[PDB]
């Protein structure tokens, strides 16, 4: 294999205003709107387990 | 005979093991005895002393295990 | 030195993981099951197990893990 | 950009106010909890129900107070907001795991809430003994639900400690050794070292207890040859420095609050003062089964346990002392704050003494599981820990906000806090003297009187709480913008403006040597 | 980001009214919250 | 029992009791002392216009700070020790009882000569017979000859609890698979009250004890009227 | 900024991972009591989620952007330290547990330890191997860390694979010991004991080994310098833990337990 | 009876602790049954083991330090 | 640095010291002397000491080291 740590090094110092967990490019927005949406959804979903477990 | 006596054995608040060890006591000389076919009445001081000791529902468990086959101490 | 413990991994711990993998390999096969006792302070059930039918055990070898009721 | 500031936050203040509001939110529910006690005991026959319902209000006041108020609001609030800019730093070492301790807390909430709201709740006591705590005589979800409340409460502090430590350690001008940091600094260090010793082997013992529990484990149950006295050392080796770790940084407060009210460039004895802690936070360690004096240990036990427990009482004096010396001399500001601060050196010290008298293992066994406790646990919890906050409050919400209190509101709701507090908890001892146990719905006629004053101190208490949040109100709605601060050359965390702005030391301090 | 007195905080003080609203909101839920829990135990 | 607006502890009824009632006296002397002496000295900081505001010297004084509670300690833990001590020493018990705690009731074993047990309940509140204690009075009490040293052994059938009589100077703890061991020792017949002192469910407040102490001759009759 | 350290990018992952906390809590509570496996693998997956972008956002603010200044660095080196401590006194507790039930054994297992009908295992047998496979993985790790020092990618690779393949020979030789014990997890406090120390080291040695292997694809990938390489000081320095943990539960457990 | 048979107790070469256990059992079960006034043909077994396993030298070293209050032993 | 480790010597080294001074000069009392037994594993004498009538060991202690005949 070859070192293409100098091709990241220029990608991530992009003066482009983009925080490092977006900084690759689309597909970091794609795994970001999974993570974000399996948390609220979970979440909401544990809420409603609360509400049904909450009565006889 | 009043009660047990203290035992240097089991000076401390926690007397569980002075129980268990009356009743162990108890059971491995009437066996030995009933083996020989001597006299369990030379067993009556470990009876007497893990009778006074022990709780009712205790004695009563390890009786039922040693019935059982399910007793874990060796007599 | 890198190469002093490249020596130590060849020379020492890899020969002694290869003469106890050797001393395990020697003493293996099965040793027979011991009678069934259902002693009261094994084969604990105080809830069911939250997988299969409640009773078995997570890594529940039917050789040598009886159930409280005995082996299957 | 709400979203960006106040979910992704990375900024020390910016975190420490989220703690700071969930904090005060966590007080009301824990004196909500507070009253439903006392309305139960404030007259002899049941007013809600059996132990059950009256034990789940006990169980979850104590876990709020503790875990909810008062930690979050020192360690998370007053430590983010106040360590990095006392030190000059730029902000923790571990900015966005910062973040990750505060909002481990809502969910943290939401599970204690949640036990308290499926089947009978969980009626333990905060100490969660089994086998009360176990899967027989609290069958289904609501102590499964409180452990992992702890637990997410553990990681919580776990991860914050390594923060505040490695940031107190590593990020100092290079020039300022730790023995020229500020008391407040050290007093956050130490309840830091504390939370990362103690609060593993509490989670070590609670995951034993959810074993018992739900995977047919037995550490705690003799039919499997375990003891639930096992339980209790584990528990309570947590549970001694956990109070510890609830006393230091109000210990660290007051030293600034006594010495800035004093008109003082500085604490009497500094270097006693750390010596103090370190004694107090090492001795901590060592002394939990005075928690257990009841339980059958052996005497020579009881003999240690009794004689480690009393030798707290030198370094704690020592810093009694240092704050009298402070005052002495001083250009006193009677400013609320210091009277916070004073109320608190005197009512801590009153709770310290019964503290000792508790340390007697003999008189211990007439004191143990009675009011005598729960009335020492209170002047050092709602008369110390909470008059600690409650001066840090007053004292730095203008650096924290950029308005100033009204200071005549807060000399009134000081003075309501104050009757309150000692009417509800001084009778407290006339009830464990006469053996009225803990953990009681209703009581003997005999102890009406008592529970009767002890109430109506609680509902003037109530009054305090509410009139605390107008007086933040009226901060708010009023805008006085702060214009100066007296003192800043020995307090640094005022001298970037009020309130600071979002980056602070973006060019360090020169300190040379 | 905004900085300085009111700007510094994830609530609103530009209306004291409003604000006045938010904090009973705020306070008032913590403190109702153990009273509905016991409500909602007695209910069974 | 306690009465209305007691301030201390129930009236001893053991020797014991008695140590400890001596042994509060001392200390609370103490915790009065240096209560007293903090406020007083706060009160001297803080009502003086004169100032003094630079830097003081600490060494000198820190020994007074830290010698003097020391001696206070040593001489709190001197008597707390002897008490912890003579508690502890060999007496030769005349009989032994053994208490069980249950949810919610304690049950009594007399088996030092015979079968003798029974089970000891709180009596109702709609059953109290007129100048009967709510909360306090039960069914069957825990009769025992006065003037003897009673070994009274403490256990649990379900969940902990613990076994307590102030004018005692009692408590210990009922644990499921332990059995604990206390000493009793009444000056004076009479009645003597309790209550279960460790969280065990829903019935915690009202699960209370009650010694009946009497002559040796009555206590024997009654054992063998209870078979 | 005229100091060394690093002013982190606002970020979603601590919300992310407080509330995979929340579901993979909830969702115990879930399996525990109302059958059902839902909110656990909803929790565990966004637990992974959250610490893959987390640790991946670590790499770029260092290797690719240049934030781990030498000030940062030595926080990371207390970090880690303070992180093993805490997990040495969760270890303390499971320890405790076992001296407290195995010096002083209740009449409910026979009054004796190991308990009337626990046939332990023979610590000379794979417990041993075990022992012989992790103290081996922690001579080949520091010959790894060597290599790297003096700048060799093949003999750092090399002795790093070596490393993994070892825990990894452990795990499978742990596992085959659990499925082949003739004791389970409810077989009183011997069981409990045994499983819940030896299976939260397990786990450890997972955690470890999948540290392991996250640095030697940085390696395959040239993030490391010959100088900087804290991710692989820590993975080492977690390993050693590991093996340290096993040391003492090989002693206590297999040996003087049995 | 033989000689004395295999004892799982004392499996190795050392027999040290077999032919010292059987003297203790002998006596202490010899002082069990005259304590009552039992009957020391109980004790047979233990004495007929230990005769036959322990050297004439050391049984008779023993019984000299039972008689001198020197025996180290706990019967 | 050295303001460390002195402060570790005053501040917890010596009152460790102290303290232990404190609890020995607690338990200082002479203790009740054992009936004397002449046990043949006690008192060896296969060769007589070098010094004083070879029947005396080095730190003899009248008090509470009995000769093989018994106490002084
Ligand atoms: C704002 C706050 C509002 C007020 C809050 C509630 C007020 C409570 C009122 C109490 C009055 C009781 C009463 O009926 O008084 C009659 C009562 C009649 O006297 P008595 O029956 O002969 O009492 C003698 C006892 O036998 C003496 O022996 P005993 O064994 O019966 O007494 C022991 C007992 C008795 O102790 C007391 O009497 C407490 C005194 C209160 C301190 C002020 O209790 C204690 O141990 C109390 C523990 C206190 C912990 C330490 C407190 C630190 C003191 C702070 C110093 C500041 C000084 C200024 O008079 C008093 O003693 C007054 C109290
Ligand atoms: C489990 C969770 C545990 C957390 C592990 C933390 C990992 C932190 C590393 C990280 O995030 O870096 C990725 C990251 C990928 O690159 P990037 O920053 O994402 O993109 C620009 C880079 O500068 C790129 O520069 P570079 O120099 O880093 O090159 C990386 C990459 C650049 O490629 C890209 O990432 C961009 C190209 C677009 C394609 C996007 C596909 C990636 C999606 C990842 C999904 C993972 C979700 C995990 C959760 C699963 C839940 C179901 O180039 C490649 O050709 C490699 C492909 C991607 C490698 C990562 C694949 C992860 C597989 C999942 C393993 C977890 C299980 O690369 C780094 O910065 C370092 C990566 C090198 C280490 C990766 C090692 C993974 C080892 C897995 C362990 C499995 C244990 C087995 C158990 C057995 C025990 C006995
Ligand atoms: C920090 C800990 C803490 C605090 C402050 C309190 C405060 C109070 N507690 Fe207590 N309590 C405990 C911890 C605490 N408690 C514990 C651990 C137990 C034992 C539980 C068990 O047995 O298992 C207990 C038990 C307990 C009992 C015994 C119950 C029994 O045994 O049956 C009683 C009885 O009256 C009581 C009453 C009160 C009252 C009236 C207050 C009042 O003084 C409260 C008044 C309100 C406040 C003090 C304000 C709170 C809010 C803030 C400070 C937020 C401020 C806002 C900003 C800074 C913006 N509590
Ligand atoms: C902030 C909280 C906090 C603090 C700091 C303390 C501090 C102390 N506590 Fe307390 N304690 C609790 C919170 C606290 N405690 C809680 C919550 C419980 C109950 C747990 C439960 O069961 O739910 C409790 C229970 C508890 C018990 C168990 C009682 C029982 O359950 O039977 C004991 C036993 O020794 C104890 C002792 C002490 C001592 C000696 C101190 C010392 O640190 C006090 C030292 C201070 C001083 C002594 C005052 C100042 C000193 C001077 C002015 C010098 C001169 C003094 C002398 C010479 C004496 N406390
Ligand atoms: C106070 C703190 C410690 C002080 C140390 C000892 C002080 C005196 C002797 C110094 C040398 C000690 C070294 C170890 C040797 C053997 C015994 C020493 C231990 C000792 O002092 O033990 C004393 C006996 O000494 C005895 O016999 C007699 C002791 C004198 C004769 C010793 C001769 C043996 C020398 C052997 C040399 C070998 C060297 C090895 C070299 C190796 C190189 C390859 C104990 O007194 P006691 O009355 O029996 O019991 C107390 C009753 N109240
Ligand atoms: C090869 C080693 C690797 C181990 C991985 C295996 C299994 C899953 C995960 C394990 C995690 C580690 C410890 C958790 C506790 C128990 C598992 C112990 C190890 C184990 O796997 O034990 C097994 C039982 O598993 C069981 O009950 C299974 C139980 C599964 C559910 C686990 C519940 C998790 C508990 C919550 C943990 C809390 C963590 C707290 C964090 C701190 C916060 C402050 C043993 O099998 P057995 O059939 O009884 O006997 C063998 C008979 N032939
Ligand atoms: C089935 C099992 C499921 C359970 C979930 C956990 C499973 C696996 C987790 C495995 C841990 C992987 C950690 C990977 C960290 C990668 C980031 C990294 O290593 O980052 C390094 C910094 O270290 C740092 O942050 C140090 C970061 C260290 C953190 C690791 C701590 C271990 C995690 C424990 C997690 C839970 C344990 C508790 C269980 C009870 C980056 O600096 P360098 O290396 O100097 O590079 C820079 C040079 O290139 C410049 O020239
Ligand atoms: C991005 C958003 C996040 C996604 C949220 C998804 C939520 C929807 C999940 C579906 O809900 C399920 O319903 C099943 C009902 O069929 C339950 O079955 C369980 O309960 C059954 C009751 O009939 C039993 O048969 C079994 O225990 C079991 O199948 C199961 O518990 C539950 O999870
Ligand atoms: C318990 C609270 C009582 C507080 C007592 C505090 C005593 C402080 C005295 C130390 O200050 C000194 O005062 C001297 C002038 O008078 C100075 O000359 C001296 O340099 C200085 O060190
Ligand atoms: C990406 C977001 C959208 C996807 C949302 C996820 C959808 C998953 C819903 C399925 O729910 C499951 O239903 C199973 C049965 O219907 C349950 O098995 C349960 O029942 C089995 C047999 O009925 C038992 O063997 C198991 O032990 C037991 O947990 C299982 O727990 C539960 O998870
Ligand atoms: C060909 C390649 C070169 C890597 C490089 O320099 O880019 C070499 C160098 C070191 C090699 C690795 C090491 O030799 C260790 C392993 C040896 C096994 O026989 C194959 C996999 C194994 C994991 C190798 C894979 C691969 O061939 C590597 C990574
Ligand atoms: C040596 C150390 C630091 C001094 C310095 O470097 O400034 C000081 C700080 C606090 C001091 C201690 C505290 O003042 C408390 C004690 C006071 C006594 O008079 C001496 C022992 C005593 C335990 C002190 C010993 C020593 O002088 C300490 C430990
Ligand atoms: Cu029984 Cu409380
Ligand atoms: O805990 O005092
Ligand atoms: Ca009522
Ligand atoms: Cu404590």
């Amino acid at each position: 294999f070859e070192n293409r740590v100098a091709e990241k090094q220029k990608l991530f110092q992009e003066d482009n205003g983009l925080p490092v967990h977006l900084k690759g490019g689309a597909t970091d927005n794609i795994l970001y709107r999974v993570t974000m949406t399996l948390c609220l959804g979970g979440t909401l979903y544990s809420l409603y387990c609360l509400g049904w477990a909450s009565f006889p | 005979y009043q009660t047990a006596p203290f035992d240097s054995r089991f000076p401390n608040q926690n007397q569980t093991r002075n129980c268990w060890q009356n009743y162990l006591d108890f059971h491995r000389c009437e066996k030995a005895m009933t083996a020989k076919g001597g006299d369990v009445s030379v067993c009556e001081w470990y009876r007497r002393v893990y009778k006074s000791l022990c709780p009712i529902s205790w004695v009563s468990t390890w009786d039922d295990r040693r019935a059982e086959g399910t007793f874990p101490g060796k007599i | 030195g890198a190469r002093t413990w490249r020596f130590l991994t060849f020379g020492l711990a890899l020969p002694s993981v290869a003469l106890c993998t050797l001393n395990s390999w020697l003493h293996s096969g099965h040793r027979e099951r011991p009678a069934f006792i259902p002693y009261h302070h094994l084969r604990i059930r105080t809830k069911p197990f939250s997988w299969g039918d409640g009773n078995h055990t997570f890594f529940h070898n039917p050789r040598v893990n009886p159930l409280p009721t005995g082996y299957e | 950009m709400f979203i960006n500031r106040w979910l992704f936050s990375t900024n020390h203040k910016d975190i420490g106010t989220l703690y700071l509001l969930f904090g005060a939110w966590a007080g009301m529910v824990g004196t909500a909890l507070s009253l439903l006690i006392r309305a139960e005991l404030g007259q002899p026959g049941t007013l809600l129900g059996d132990d059950q319902i009256y034990n789940v209000v006990v169980t979850a006041h104590a876990f709020v107070m503790i875990f909810f108020m008062v930690m979050p609001i020192m360690i998370g609030g007053f430590g983010n907001w106040l360590v990095p800019l006392m030190i000059g730093a730029p902000d923790m070492a571990f900015p966005r795991m910062n973040n990750m301790s505060f909002w481990l807390l809502p969910p943290s909430f939401l599970l204690l809430l949640a036990s308290s709201m499926v089947e009978a709740g969980a009626g333990t006591g905060w100490t969660v003994y089994p086998p009360l705590a176990g899967n027989l005589a609290h069958a289904g979800a609501s102590v499964d639900l409180t452990i992992f409340s702890l637990h997410l409460a553990g990681v919580s502090s776990i991860l914050g400690a390594i923060n505040f430590i490695t940031t107190i350690i590593n990020m100092k001008p290079p020039a300022m050794s730790q023995y020229q940091t500020p008391l407040f600094v050290w007093s956050v260090m130490i309840t830091a070292v504390l939370l990362l010793l103690s609060l593993p082997v509490l989670a070590a013992g609670i995951t034993m207890l959810l074993t018992d529990r739900n995977l047919n484990t037995t550490f705690f149950d003799p039919a499997g040859g375990g003891d639930p006295i096992l339980y209790q050392h584990l528990f309570w080796f947590f549970g001694h420095p956990e109070v510890y770790i609830l006393i230091l940084p109000g210990f660290g407060m007051i030293s600034h609050i006594v010495t800035y009210y004093s008109g003082k460039k500085e604490p009497f004895g500094y270097m006693g003062m750390v010596w103090a802690m370190m004694s107090i936070g090492f001795l901590g360690f060592i002394v939990w089964a005075h928690h257990m004096f009841t339980v059958g240990m052996d005497v020579d036990t009881r003999a240690y346990f009794t004689s480690a427990t009393m030798i707290i009482a030198i370094p704690t004096g020592v810093k009694v002392f240092s704050w009298l010396a402070t005052l002495h001399g001083g250009n006193i500001k009677w400013s609320p704050a210091m009277m916070w601060a004073l109320g608190f050196i005197f009512l801590f010290t009153v709770g310290g003494l019964t503290g000792i008298v508790l340390a007697n293992s003999s008189l211990d066994i007439v004191l143990h599981d009675t009011y005598y406790v729960v009335a020492h646990f209170h002047y050092v919890l709602s008369m110390g820990a909470v008059f600690a906050i409650m001066g840090g409050f007053v004292h730095w919400f203008p650096l924290f906000s950029g308005y100033t209190l009204n200071d005549t509101w807060a000399k009134i709701h000081f003075a309501i806090m104050f009757v309150g507090v000692n009417m509800t908890f001084f009778p407290q001892h006339f009830l464990g003297l006469s053996g009225m146990p803990r953990r009681y719905s209703d009581y003997p006629d005999a102890y009406t009187m008592w529970n009767t004053i002890s109430s109506m101190g609680s509902f003037i208490s109530l009054t305090a709480v509410m009139l605390m949040v107008f007086i933040i109100w009226e901060a708010f709605a009023s805008k006085r913008e702060v214009l100066t601060v007296d003192l800043t050359t020995t307090n640094l965390e005022w001298l970037n403006g009020c309130p600071p702005p979002y980056h602070t030391f973006e060019e360090p301090t020169y300190v040379n040597l | 980001y905004e900085e300085g007195p009111g700007k510094n905080i994830p609530f609103s003080v530009e209306n004291k009214w409003r604000l006045l609203a938010m904090m009973t909101l705020f306070f008032g839920s913590g403190f109702a919250a153990p009273f509905f829990i016991v409500r909602h135990q007695l209910l069974k | 029992m306690a009465y209305p607006m007691q301030l201390g502890f129930q009236d001893a009824t053991s020797p014991i009791m008695e140590e400890l009632l001596h042994f509060h006296d001392h200390t609370l002397m103490i915790v009065f002392l240096i209560s007293s002496l903090v406020l007083y000295i706060i009160s001297l900081m803080l009502t003086t216009k004169l100032t003094h505001t630079s830097t003081m010297d600490a060494q000198e004084v820190e020994t007074i700070w830290t010698i003097l509670p020391a001696i206070i300690l040593i001489l709190i833990a001197l008597p707390s020790l002897r008490i912890l001590y003579m508690m502890d020493e060999i007496n030769n018990p005349s009989l032994t009882v053994k208490t069980m705690g249950h949810q919610w009731y304690w049950s009594y074993e007399y088996t030092d000569y015979e079968d003798l047990s029974f089970d000891s309940y709180m009596i109702p509140t709609s059953e109290l017979k007129p100048g009967e204690l709510r909360l306090l009075e039960v069914d069957n009490r825990v009769v025992l000859p006065m003037e003897m040293t009673i070994r009274m052994l403490v256990s649990s059938e379900d969940v902990l609890h613990s076994w307590a009589v102030p004018s005692l100077g009692l408590k210990t703890d009922a644990i499921p698979g332990r059995l604990n061991q206390t000493t009793l020792m009444s000056s004076r017949p009479g009645l003597y009250y309790g209550q279960c002192s460790e969280i065990c469910g829903s019935n915690h407040s009202f699960m209370p004890i009650v010694l009946e102490l009497v002559p040796l001759k009555y206590f024997e009759k009654w054992s063998a009227s209870m078979l | 900024q005229t100091h060394a350290y690093h002013m982190v990018n606002p970020s979603p992952w601590p919300l992310t991972g407080a509330l995979s906390a929340l579901l993979m809590t909830s969702g115990l509570t879930m399996w525990f009591h109302f059958n059902s496996m839902t909110l656990l693998m909803i929790g565990l997956t966004t637990n992974m989620l959250t610490m893959y972008q987390w640790w991946r956002d670590v790499i770029r603010e260092s290797t690719f952007q240049g934030h781990h200044t030498p000030a940062v660095q030595k926080g990371l080196r207390y970090g880690m330290i303070l992180f093993i401590i805490s997990e040495v006194l969760f270890f303390t507790g499971f320890f405790w547990a076992f001296y407290h039930s195995s010096l002083a054994p209740t009449p409910e297992l026979g009054g004796c330890w190991p308990p009337t009908g626990i046939h332990p295992l023979n610590p000379l047998e794979v417990p041993l191997l075990n022992t012989s496979v992790l103290l081996a993985s922690g001579v080949s790790i520091t010959w790894a860390h060597h290599s790297l020092m003096e700048g060799d990618r093949k003999h750092m690779l090399q002795a790093l694979f070596i490393t993994i393949t070892l825990g990894v020979y452990f795990t499978l030789l742990q596992a085959s010991e659990y499925y082949e014990a003739p004791f389970t997890i409810s077989d009183g406090v011997y069981g409990s004991t045994f499983f819940v120390a030896t299976g939260f080291h397990g786990l450890h040695v997972i955690i470890g080994s999948t540290f392991l292997i996250v640095c030697f694809f940085r390696q395959l990938k040239f993030h490391f310098t010959s100088n900087h390489h804290f991710g692989f000081e820590a993975a080492a320095w977690y390993w050693h833990f590991v093996d340290v943990v096993w040391l003492f539960l090989y002693v206590s457990i297999y040996w003087w337990g049995s």
